[PDB]
């Protein structure tokens, strides 16, 4: 269990993804 | 400078809910790219993180606690709150609020800087009892050299904690407040002692200020030498 | 499931030498590892993040090194101020902390000063007598405190508590509380507290008679 469980967020705010491409897949602009 | 202050009940009955509030000051929560969280430490166990919340309403959960956690942010009063449902004795702990730096950039950011000072929660099936405060009187038998020892004895209270100051905060050098011990009665008992120049005994007045918050009990006890007859 | 261990659980360190200290992770965590300092009664403080990066405001005496499974936090030229517990925290997936390691200071042995207190008249109104005996500003922490009433030794009716290691002079204090009832506090007359310890060449006995 490593490499960023985004499942433990309710959603992920696009605001803390930086350039992380996997982050930018799930995230949500606000 | 950024500061966090927890506030919440010392005591909560099992099978009920615990709610705490952090009041951040010296910085604004909104707008801000920082998550705001709670960490807890049970007596003689490690730290365990609980949940954090971002101005945007994103919530970062410890999964092992997620089902029981409600966490919210009141951006206007600069306050985020924690609610933990169906508490057990497993939930008695010092609960800290903290600023949670999350970042998934180049160099990950997943830490807490800085923290609040903690608040002790107790989960107990019981009723609050305020302390009885007794003087630890100076005598020839509590002197060594030109220094004398005197103090207060804070007994039979529940739950923790009590704060003890001397002379409403004026005297803080030479003060030793001991960790509370559990008594067979099921209540706590503590003792605060200070060492002072024995030349000053009859002339300086020594008062101990006991404050037991969970029962709105405040006591000031003047400590004089015991009638020596 | 990740799992953080630390060793040693506790560590005594001369003032001035280096305390080298470790964190280990079951699976690997790359360099997603922070270290916190927690002085007692004060708020935790971030020392290092990045597994090597010193947070702003942190002296250069505290450095972190390591990766994957093995990390180490080292405090060169250790001060007495530094006495506290240090936790590591991995953030590979989410925040998990280690058990912590308590860093104690060493110093020269220091004998305690022993004071004794008879019960308040106010408490005797109530039905219980508490006699207190106090060991002030000694080292090391280990100390035998035996009670004697009428040269009669006691058992199971006393309790102690020790303070946190003083962050200035690295000493300890202790209080023993012999709890009796008002009645049998009057059936006896000499209340004595015997102290044995490394700073004393022989045990020492503070005692009082009831009513002086």
């Amino acid at each position: 269990n490593n490499d960023f469980h985004f499942e433990v967020f309710n959603f992920v705010p696009c605001s803390i993804c930086s350039n992380n491409p996997t982050c930018w897949a799930i995230c949500k602009r606000i | 400078q950024l500061q966090l202050q927890e506030s919440g009940p010392g005591l909560v009955k099992p099978s009920e809910t615990l709610s705490l509030t952090c009041t951040v000051s010296g910085g604004s929560i909104s707008s801000s790219n920082y998550y705001w969280g709670w960490i807890r430490q049970p007596p003689g166990k490690g730290l365990e993180w609980i949940a954090s919340i971002h101005d945007s309403g994103s919530i970062y959960y410890n999964p092992s606690l997620r089902s029981r956690v409600t966490i919210s942010v009141d951006t206007s009063k600069n306050q985020f709150s924690l609610k933990l449902s169906s508490v057990t004795a497993a939930d008695t702990a010092v609960y800290y609020c903290a600023r949670h730096l999350v970042w998934f950039g180049e160099l990950r950011n997943n830490w807490f800087d800085p923290w609040g000072q903690g608040t002790l929660v107790t989960v107990a099936s019981a009723s609050t009892k305020g302390p009885s405060v007794f003087p630890l009187a100076p005598s020839s038998k509590s002197t060594s050299g030109g220094t004398a020892a005197l103090g207060c004895l804070v007994k039979d209270y529940f739950p923790e904690p009590v704060t003890v100051s001397w002379n409403s905060g004026a005297l803080t050098s030479g003060v030793h407040t001991f960790p509370a011990v559990l008594q067979s009665s099921g209540l706590y008992s503590l003792s605060s002692v200070v060492t002072v120049p024995s030349s000053s005994l009859g002339t300086q007045t020594y008062i101990c200020n006991v404050n037991h918050k969970p029962s709105n009990t405040k006591v000031d006890k003047k400590v004089e030498p015991k009638s020596c007859d | 499931e990740i799992v953080m261990t630390q060793s040693p659980a506790t560590l005594s360190v001369s003032p001035g030498e280096r305390a080298t200290l470790s964190c280990r992770a079951s699976q690997s965590v790359n360099s997603n590892l922070a270290w916190y300092q927690h002085k007692p009664g004060q708020a935790p403080r971030l020392l290092i993040y990045g597994a090597s990066t010193r947070a702003t405001g942190i002296p250069a005496r505290f450095s972190g090194s390591g990766s994957g499974t093995d990390f180490t936090l080292t405090i060169s030229s250790l001060q007495s101020e530094d006495f506290a517990v240090y936790y590591c925290q991995q953030y590979n997936n989410w925040p998990l902390f280690g058990p912590g390691t308590k860093v104690d200071l060493k110093r020269t042995v220091a004998a305690p000063s022993v004071f004794i207190f008879p019960p308040s008249d106010e408490q005797l109104k109530s039905g219980t007598a508490s006699v207190v005996c106090l060991l002030n500003n000694f080292y090391p922490r280990e100390a035998k405190v035996q009670w004697k009433v009428d040269n009669a030794l006691q058992s199971g009716n006393s309790q102690e508590s020790v303070t946190e290691q003083d962050s200035k002079d690295s000493t300890y204090s202790l209080s023993s509380t012999l709890t009796l009832s008002k009645a049998d506090y009057e059936k006896h007359k000499v209340y004595a507290c015997e102290v044995t310890h490394q700073g004393l060449s022989s045990p020492v006995t503070k005692s009082f008679n009831r009513g002086e």
